[PDB]
């Protein structure tokens, strides 16, 4: 029925939310953290390319 | 002194031909992919390539020994691979011709049940040919390092005839026969098959004829008609890529 | 049925008001002084042959050297990429196949199609060859999608609209997950495997749980068709591709979107999504026959891979991040470096 | 390269050896595929997935059905489309005329020709013979048509009959020819449940399909 | 998974014979088989080879031109056919099995034998001879090579094979680092270019014979000389 759709949005509207800012620093510093480390953006040597 | 005119117009569809030869080549070999109609494209190309060089080269001789005192000799060799180009260059177009026909005829064969390299085979076998019987003449004529017979000469010539004749007659067999199935059964097809068979006779037979039979079967004709032929066949070997590939690609 | 109807309609209205009141800024102006990217030139550094018709779906395995691909030829193939050979060549029972997988041990392959079954076959084994292990019967429409947890647990995606759980060696649906309006398309694990995304044809994207067996949230921001999905290296953020030529960016601690990716050229769609080993490059493939590289935290473009002469249907990057890994409709697949 | 290197390779040409001999053994074989609705007699022509196989001419065909907008891509490749109607249901006909006009403008099917299959036409002509129902009131313009003067084929039968077919082979053809740009044909035909010459018409329209394919590759037409 | 092998007997100098080998159990067309032979006390020596396909034959440089290889794919068999006889090939032979691809397992199957009385290269050494053991201890074996076993790509091609009193060996460690299938995990191998050692720990009856080493990384094969364990 009707009654599954509503019961579904009230467990879906009663969670804890937190604001833009903060996730999207956290994504920052996540790729700043770990920018050292993809070869496909900072390019290997002839010495250490498998391919 | 009387043929400058001929030799500035040969120069002049030279330099226009190699630009679409080389491109043909770059594109069919590196490019694009190749279907069954590629590899006869790509052939015929090469062929016409050598040969519009080997004119080149004639003409910048004649230019330079004429116009400066300074004269040069070129080897016979010259000839003999100038000849081998043009052969070659003739067969392709017979071969496209009955592949087209075969195909029209006999669809879900050609289509389903036929072998991937065949095309490669027969390109093979007849560039072997050409050079055998291009070589064969040039020994037995003097155009190589020995001194020449005249019953070889004249033997090798007039069988060179009768295969350029060869050539003709099945190139206007299978265009007839796709025509015929066509109608039993518009207009793009018949100017292409029109002006196929039109180009090819207009501006590739006069250079085999003239220089195979009538100068042995009839001054005042060689200084006259060979410069016209030479013009000729240069401007067949440099529009035929125009005709088979650019068209095909809009 | 009214009073039901006026409740949805003020809830839904209830969810819109507080995701207003959570949003202050944005990513475009959070990430506006810092350095840029560059340009990212790639060259192809393989390119595999065997294939005589259609590629629909390939998969890495953990070790970053073999990989897995299904053709509609009616076959599958491992490869060795470092060499270009061949390691093993499956015959398939029906040749309309749409997805393929590789198990995290090594011991096991899956693929499914327009037959409605899920197989699994037995890689290493006594007696030399590869073989059937188990056949999983029970939806009923079309699989798109299925992925291993562990050598005893799957999960796949149906055009039936819904998903399933099942367990190997029993053979037998565990948890069964509804809620879709229409067909569902993709499917991406999160990095701890207890919970995963899904993407249909409803304009939707739904967040689960595993063991509890519910819905926890919902996206709605595209206007047509979700074709991919794919998880962020965190484990907070998951990206969408779709055919209103789009990808967009949603966040799961903040119930909403961040950024989206567009360019007044692109008019095609988008088949396949990946990102990078560090979360900087997103990586899309178009049916216009090339594929993009972008920056996921300026919104745009890096750079290009041309060589395709077809559709690009599937898309991938190894674990280490040393490579990514095409196939296309043309029957070729290319590694990039 | 190491013993074991060069043993791996080895093994890896035998593999390409079988999928090639495969490949040419499926180059022969022709696919088509089946579509149509319930109540159409589509099961009854050829006297998941559910294949079929038969040979006209020492060639071999391949057909499926399914039992859309997604796994249509699918079919990409195939040689033909089988599409089946019922013309005796009035009541039905524009759910199959809109039908129709779906599948022949989709995205990834600009290049495959489609067979008609107009299927029951003996109950069509007791129906038409009976009075007791209208075509007209169902499609008006019926009122104010007239069979082409000189292009009117028949066996032997009656004038009314010969109107009340060729009406509906017009619509059908008239959706086909709007917007094609002449890249795909559609070919029709009438069938009853007990005609046997049905694997022919096929046979000969798909080798009509592959001279159409041939020609372009060699850019005559 | 059987191989079973016929043939044998007493034979004159000079002669002829043909050893056969009959397989059930797994499949055949998709490996590539090997004989290797055992004096009346000494070690093992390898003889020839015949590849998946029929494409590659090897012999060592002692049989060569007196013997031949062959294999009959549809009724599963494998032959050897002698010729010249000399009393140097009194031994009894076997029959081994082994696939090649990226992460395979080869030498995984060796038959029974069958015996037979008649009336450069990499030398690798095992310097022990002969060890007492007693159950519940760890013991440590070695073997070292002639020239060096890692190749460029990173492969240590080294191999560890155990032969129980009255029967046939088996394989324990391959490529110097993994474990082979079915064998107990107190068994372990590590080493470095041309030094290499097996470690047992918590040793029991039914883990006393003789151990062997070989090396896969040229033709010929070569063996060692054989370690023997004492109760
Ligand atoms: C293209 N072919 C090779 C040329 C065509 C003209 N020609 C020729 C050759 C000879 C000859 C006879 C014996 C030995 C050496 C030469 N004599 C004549 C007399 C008029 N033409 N001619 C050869």
């Amino acid at each position: 029925q009707a009654r599954k759709l509503v019961e579904q949005l009230k467990m879906e509207a009663n969670i804890d939310r937190i604001k833009v800012s903060k996730a999207a620093a956290d994504l920052m510093a996540y790729c700043e953290a770990h920018a050292k480390e993809d070869p496909l953006l900072t390019p290997v040597p002839a010495s250490e390319n498998p391919f | 002194k009387e043929t400058l005119i001929p030799v500035f117009l040969i120069l002049f569809i030279a330099l226009v031909g190699l630009v679409g030869n080389g491109f043909v080549l770059w594109l069919l070999g590196f490019r694009m992919r190749r279907n069954a109609f590629s590899v006869y494209v790509l052939s015929l190309a090469g062929a016409d390539f050598l040969f519009l060089c080997f004119q080149i080269i004639n003409c910048l001789v004649y230019l330079s020994n004429f116009f400066c005192s300074i004269s040069i000799n070129f080897p016979s060799f010259f000839t003999t691979v100038m000849t081998c180009a043009y052969l070659a260059g003739l067969s392709m177009l017979s071969t496209v011709s009955t592949e087209r026909c075969l195909s029209v005829l006999w669809p879900i064969w050609y289509r389903c049940r036929r072998p991937r390299h065949l095309s490669a085979v027969v390109c093979v076998l007849l560039w072997a040919l050409s050079l055998l019987l291009s070589i064969l003449e040039g020994k037995f004529c003097g155009f190589l390092f020995s001194d020449g017979d005249s019953g070889w000469c004249q033997t090798f010539d007039f069988i060179t005839a009768a295969w350029l004749i060869f050539l003709f007659m099945v190139l206007c067999g299978s265009s007839l026969a796709l025509l015929v199935r066509i109608l039993c059964g518009l207009t793009r097809l018949y100017l292409t098959i029109l002006l196929t068979v039109l180009v090819f006779l207009l501006c590739g037979l006069p250079f085999g004829i003239q220089w195979f039979l009538i100068l042995w079967i009839w001054d005042v004709l060689f200084c006259h008609i060979h410069p016209v032929s030479v013009v000729l066949s240069s401007l067949n070997s440099s529009a035929n890529p125009i005709i088979y590939f650019f068209v095909g690609s809009f | 049925l009214d009073q039901l109807r006026q409740e949805a309609e003020q809830l839904k209205n209830q969810i819109r008001d507080a995701r207003k009141a959570c949003a202050d800024a944005t990513l475009s102006q959070i990430t506006n002084n810092i350095d840029p990217v560059g340009r990212i030139q790639m060259r192809t550094r393989r390119t595999l042959r065997g294939h005589l018709a259609k590629i629909y779906a390939m998969h890495w395995g953990t070790d970053s050297r073999l990989l897995v691909s299904a053709s509609q030829d009616g076959k599958l193939i491992i490869w060795d990429s470092y060499t270009t050979n061949k390691v093993h060549a499956i015959p398939l029972r029906s040749s309309w196949v749409m997805t393929c997988a590789y198990a995290p041990s090594g011991n096991y392959v899956a693929c499914g199609g327009l037959d409605n079954i899920c197989s699994i076959y037995n890689l290493k084994t006594r007696e030399g060859n590869v073989r059937v292990s188990r056949e999983l019967a029970g939806h009923t429409g079309y699989l798109s999608c299925c992925r291993f947890l562990d050598d005893n647990q799957i999960v796949t995606s149906s055009g039936d609209t819904t998903c399933a759980l099942w367990d190997i060696e029993t053979g037998q649906q565990t948890t069964t997950f509804t809620g879709h309006t229409g067909d569902v398309m993709s499917l991406s694990l999160a990095p701890d495997t207890r919970l995963f995304v899904s993407g249909a044809c409803d304009a939707s994207a739904k967040l689960w749980d595993v063991r509890e067996g519910m819905c926890r949230q919902t996206f709605t921001g595209h206007e047509s068709d979700i074709n991919a999905i794919c998880f962020f290296p965190n484990g907070n953020a998951f990206a969408t591709g779709s055919d209103d030529a789009t990808c967009r960016l949603f966040d799961l601690r903040a119930d909403q979107e961040l950024m989206t990716y567009s360019h007044d050229n692109i008019i095609c769609g988008i088949t396949s999504v990946s990102f990078s080993k560090s979360g900087r490059l997103l990586l899309a493939g178009y049916d216009d026959f090339n594929c993009n590289v972008w920056d996921a935290l300026k919104a745009d473009r890096a750079g290009v891979l041309a060589g395709h002469d077809n559709r690009v249907s599937c898309l991938g990057v190894t674990d280490d991040g040393m490579a990514v890994a095409t196939g296309s409709w043309d029957s070729f697949l290319k590694i990039w470096n | 390269v190491s013993a074991e290197d060069k043993a791996a390779a080895e093994r890896s040409k035998m593999i390409d050896k079988n999928l090639r001999e495969d490949g040419e053994k499926a180059r022969r074989t022709l696919r088509l595929l089946l579509l149509g609705a319930d109540n159409s007699g589509k099961s009854t022509i050829v006297k998941g997935i559910f294949e079929t196989k038969f040979q006209v001419d020492k060639v071999n065909f391949h057909m499926f059905d399914v039992g859309r907008r997604k796994w249509i891509q699918c079919f990409n490749d195939v040689t033909a489309i089988i599409f089946v109607v019922d013309s005796s249901d009035y009541n039905r006909l524009q759910e199959a005329l809109n039908d129709f006009k779906s599948i022949w403008n989709n995205r990834w099917l600009r290049t495959i020709s489609v067979i008609l299959f107009l299927n029951k036409q003996d109950l069509l002509a007791e129906k038409v013979l009976a009075g007791k129902s209208k075509i007209e009131d169902y499609f008006p313009e019926f009122a104010r048509y007239t069979t082409p003067e000189d292009a009117t084929p028949e066996p032997g039968e009656d004038p009314r009959v010969t109107r009340a077919k060729y009406f509906i082979r017009k619509e059908f053809v008239d959706i086909s020819t709007a917007s094609g740009d002449g890249r795909h044909i559609c070919y029709p035909h009438f069938t009853c449940a007990v005609d046997t010459e049905n694997a022919r018409r096929i046979f000969n329209d798909c080798k009509d399909i592959i001279l159409q394919m041939n020609l372009r590759e060699y850019n005559l037409v | 998974v059987q191989l079973v092998e016929s043939g044998g007997g007493l034979v004159q100098p000079g002669g002829s014979r043909k050893l056969s080998c009959s397989a059930s159990g797994f499949a055949f067309s998709s490996f590539g088989m090997h004989w290797v032979r055992q004096a009346p006390e000494k070690g093992l020596e390898w003889v020839a080879y015949i590849s998946s396909g029929s494409g590659t034959i090897y012999y060592a440089d002692t049989v060569k031109g007196r013997f031949t290889i062959s294999r009959d794919d549809p009724k599963n068999t494998l032959f050897l056919q002698m010729t010249s006889l000399r009393s140097e090939d009194t031994a009894m032979y076997y029959c081994v099995r082994s696939i090649y691809y990226y992460g395979s397992s080869p030498f995984d199957f060796w038959g029974q034998g069958t015996t037979l009385t008649v009336s450069s290269d990499i030398v690798m050494t095992q310097a022990t001879s002969s060890v007492p053991v007693t159950p519940g201890e760890s013991v440590s074996i070695s073997c070292r090579s002639s020239k060096s076993l890692l190749h460029s790509n990173g492969n240590t091609y080294l191999y560890w094979f155990l032969q129980r009193p009255g029967q046939s060996p088996q394989l324990l460690i391959y490529r110097m680092s993994n474990l082979a299938s079915g064998v107990p995990d107190r068994f372990s191998g590590s080493g470095s270019g041309t030094a290499f050692t097996l470690t047992i720990s918590r040793l029991e009856a039914e883990d006393v014979g003789v151990y062997y080493c070989m090396q896969h990384l040229e033709y010929p094969l070569t063996f060692g000389a054989g370690t023997k364990l004492e109760l």
